[PDB]
């Protein structure tokens, strides 16, 4: 089949997918929401135990099989073939949720071109009454309804939630966001139409730019006065509330979404070349660099937050407690507005966001567009371009549901419902099929001689008990404790909670309905049926 | 409240320059715009320009940017309008309005007494 | 610069009947769901007085007899039958950026 070619290009694409605008969006936000310092100490061990097996085993299976992500299960467990459609639906939901954020970032990049950025002062298009956050000398009198210029810019300019009274009420049209989505999808299509050649050609040029932007932002934030309270709040042990009512399950979900295992993209990337004697090293290097990037992102987030809190002369907690997605887009907005080096830092930060989001959504769409073609050979023969066009069509059609609605409500719903229980139980089914059903002995007997080292005594005991135990504990705790939704002082109703639970439990029903279809098409009785249907070809 | 007090009447000569003051008080004048209108005797209203005290943002229009200039004073809470090349055509009475907030549509709720500059 | 036009120019209606004031333009001033339009009450000698908030809401201190609605290009000012003192000229103001222009003016008399 197709070969990756440059090993450096392959590894760079893997680490560029590992680094995610979604991770940069979720990790520091939920960290500051749950307490800040009490998020990184019980983080690295869970990150290891949750991602290192799910990354290494998946990469090994991909490099051993090299037949895509949907048709790969035919040689392991054909009963669990519905996991391919599950991964497809989950990636579609992720792209539908991700394109709106990409459009927001690109619109911010476009609007950050004027010399007078609309973040230093509220203009003639926002509520100047609510707009009062201006750092003067004894001129601010905070009240129960005090807002910020960046908050108003995020609320009544790009999202326009003031016209939407909730999920039960529709919203107005957004032609600017529609054109932004059109441009982003055109770029994605022009980058994904050719194939793996352009895949490797576009990633290597947008890979070091986010890193250099992160480094220059860190070295800039390390100079502004007031970067001490932020790091002190970011480095507090706080051993009080991590035993039972802790945020461990949200940290696990976040690191899972950041490393992105079981999303089919890693399996599809490993399904190209054999990649001998480098699977373990690739997995470890990718996970380490992703964890380091997430740590640097959280560090700069908390540095900027502490600088803002010290300039405001108030605690770090009160700054954007209810703003879920708006936290970043108001904090960095006010940071650029306060720093005397504006009109360039905002531009480079938005360009870093655009590059990261492009790389992430490109890998996410590729992990499906190169996996469905293996299941559909008649399509893969000639109609690859038409199938790419059709999947782009349906992707932006699904994104239009959130676009026309004009609100981040569906965005938050997909943020804490799509990439949560659905992909969690998908990874659980994958791990169960790899460990219990498929023999770990014969699964490792080949990678042993392929990598020259013995993977025993760590994965032989991690893949069987601790990883599935944690991955099931997280999901049962999630199903037991309803994650109440809050956004912009708007409590989501019980009907919204029920709809979220329904979409979460239906985003993976394809696997059991395919199991039932296979059981009803296969004749006979239960025992012989299962013993001749669970046959790794 | 309604405290947009202005000065008395001025004298107009061919090629002169006058200054019209506008004392603002009773609200956050550092975050609200200040508008200036022009009304001729027996004619309708004409817009001159707007000024945002606190940031110096000015947006002149109405073919008046060549002879009018707005200046804000946060220390004295006054709004000044610099005039130049006065003529009997534009010699009329000028007011001093105050724009509302964003959700209110920037409506001139509070007005001044009026400077009968003739 | 966006120009506003008013029609009719004079309304010689008596006491006891309602009237309508029109303020048309190429815009389409609707932005963020807020119709940028303001109606003023200018009496001879007296400064103008604000009547309508964003062409949909009533102002402060104005009696409930003043009202009006509209969307996009077409804007109307449905006024209750006026009294012997409510006779005055009315202007419509467009507050959409970046330039602000006033209307012509109607001669509401009895
Ligand atoms: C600041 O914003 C709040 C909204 O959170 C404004 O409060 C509202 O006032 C309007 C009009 O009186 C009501 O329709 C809303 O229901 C109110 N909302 C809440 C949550 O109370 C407040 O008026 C704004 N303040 C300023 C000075 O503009
Ligand atoms: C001063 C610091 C912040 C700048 C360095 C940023 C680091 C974390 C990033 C930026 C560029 C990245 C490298 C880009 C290219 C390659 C070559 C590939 O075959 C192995 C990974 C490797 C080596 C990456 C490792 C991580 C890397 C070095
Ligand atoms: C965030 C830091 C991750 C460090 C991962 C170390 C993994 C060590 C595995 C050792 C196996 C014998
Ligand atoms: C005034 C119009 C400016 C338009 C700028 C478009 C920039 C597009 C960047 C796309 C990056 C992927
Ligand atoms: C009034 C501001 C309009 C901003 C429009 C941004 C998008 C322009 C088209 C970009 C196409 C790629
Ligand atoms: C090549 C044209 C493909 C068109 C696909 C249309 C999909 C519509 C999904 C609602
Ligand atoms: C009224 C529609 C509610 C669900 C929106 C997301 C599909
Ligand atoms: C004004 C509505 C625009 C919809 C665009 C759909 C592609
Ligand atoms: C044709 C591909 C353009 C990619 C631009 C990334 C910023
Ligand atoms: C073109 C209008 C689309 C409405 C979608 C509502 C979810
Ligand atoms: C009212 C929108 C559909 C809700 C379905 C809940 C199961
Ligand atoms: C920004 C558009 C690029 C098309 C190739």
């Amino acid at each position: 089949r197709e070969t990756w070619g440059k090993k450096v290009d392959f590894l760079l694409s893997v680490i560029g997918y590992a680094v995610d605008l979604g991770n940069v969006w979720r990790f520091p936000y939920i960290c500051y929401q749950n307490g800040g310092g009490a998020f990184l100490l019980p983080y690295t061990i869970m990150a290891i135990f949750g991602g290192i097996p799910l990354f290494y085993m998946e990469l090994a299976l991909g490099q051993y099989h090299r037949n895509g992500c949907i048709s790969i299960w035919r040689k392991i467990c054909p009963i669990f073939k519905g996991i391919g459609y599950a991964i497809c639906i989950i990636a579609f939901y992720i792209a539908s949720y991700y394109n709106t954020i990409m459009a927001w970032a690109l619109y911010y990049l476009i609007s950050s071109f004027t010399d007078q950025l609309p973040w230093t002062s509220c203009k003639n298009s926002w509520n100047t009454g609510n707009c009062t956050n201006y750092f003067s000398e004894d001129n601010i009198t905070w009240t129960l309804h005090s807002t910020s210029p960046a908050e108003e810019f995020y609320t009544r300019h790009v999202l326009q939630i003031h016209r939407s009274k909730g999920l039960q009420d529709l919203g107005g049209i957004s032609w600017q966001l529609a054109l932004c989505i059109m441009l982003i999808f055109t770029v994605i299509y022009f980058s994904i139409w050719k194939g793996v050649k352009t895949s490797g050609k576009v990633v290597w040029v947008t890979a070091t730019f986010p890193y250099i932007i992160l480094s220059v932002l860190l070295v800039r934030g390390a100079t502004l006065p007031g970067a001490w309270r932020g790091v002190l709040f970011y480095l507090k042990p706080n051993w009080q509330k991590l035993l039972e009512t802790g945020v461990w399950i949200d940290a696990a979900a976040q690191i899972f979404f950041s490393l992105g295992p079981g999303f089919g993209v890693l399996l599809a990337f490993a399904s190209y070349n054999k990649f001998n004697n480098n699977c373990y090293q690739d997995a470890l290097v990718t996970s380490v660099v992703n964890c380091m990037t997430s740590f640097v992102s959280g560090f700069v987030i908390f540095t900027v937050l502490g600088y803002m809190a010290e300039m405001r002369n108030e605690d770090v907690s009160e700054v954007a407690k209810d703003a879920g997605p708006s936290l970043l887009f108001i904090t960095y907005a006010e940071a650029i507005a306060n720093m005397p080096a504006s009109t360039f830092f905002a531009i480079i930060f938005f360009l870093m966001l655009i590059t990261l989001g492009l790389d992430s959504t490109f890998a996410g769409l590729e992990g499906v567009i190169t996996a469905v073609l293996d299941e559909f050979p008649h399509v893969w023969a000639k109609r690859r371009e038409r199938f790419v066009l059709a999947v782009v069509i349906t992707c932006f059609f699904g994104s239009l549901v959130t676009l026309t609605f004009g609100g981040a409500y569906v965005v938050k719903l997909l943020e804490e419902y799509a990439t949560g229980p659905a992909v969690l139980t998908v990874a659980l089914i994958e791990a169960v099929a790899v460990s219990w059903f498929y023999g770990i002995t014969q699964f490792c007997r080949d990678v042993k001689e392929m990598l020259g080292f013995s993977p025993g005594w760590f994965w032989r005991i991690c893949w069987v008990a601790i990883s599935p135990l944690f991955l099931l504990f997280i999901i049962c705790s999630f199903l037991m404790s309803p994650p109440q939704l809050r956004l912009f002082q708007y409590n989501y109703p019980y009907w919204s909670i029920i709809l979220g639970y329904c979409i979460g439990t239906s985003s993976f029903i394809c696997i059991p309905t395919y199991i039932a279809y296979r059981l009803i098409i296969t004749p006979g009785t239960f025992k012989e049926r299962i013993i001749k249907s669970i046959t790794p070809e | 409240q309604v405290q947009l007090q202005q000065s008395g009447p001025e004298l107009v000569k061919l090629g002169a320059s006058v200054r019209i003051s506008c004392k603002a008080s009773g609200y956050r004048f550092s975050y609200s715009w200040m508008n200036w209108v022009k009304q001729r005797p027996g004619k309708g209203l004409e817009w001159i320009g707007r000024i945002y005290p606190g940031d110096g943002d000015t947006k002149y229009s109405g073919k008046f940017k060549g002879k009018a200039t707005l200046t804000a004073d946060k220390s004295s809470s006054t709004v000044y309008m610099q005039l130049s090349s006065l003529t009997s055509e534009d010699s009329a009475v000028y007011f001093c309005a105050r724009s509302a907030y964003g959700s209110e549509g920037f409506a001139m709720d509070y007005w001044g007494q009026g400077t009968s500059v003739t | 610069d966006i120009v506003l036009t008013q029609s009719p120019a004079s309304l010689a209606v008596s006491l006891g009947q309602r009237a309508t004031i029109s303020c048309r333009a190429s815009e389409s001033v609707d932005n963020y769901g807020i119709s940028f339009l303001n109606w003023f009450q200018q009496k001879p000698g007296q400064p103008p007085k604000l009547l309508i908030y964003a062409a949909s809401n009533q102002g402060s201190g104005v009696p409930a007899r003043f009202s009006g609605s509209g969307s996009g290009t077409y804007f109307s000012l449905n006024i209750h039958p006026m009294e012997e003192d409510d006779t005055a000229v009315y202007f419509c103001q467009q507050t959409k950026g970046v330039s602000w222009t006033f209307g012509g003016g109607t001669k509401v008399e009895i």
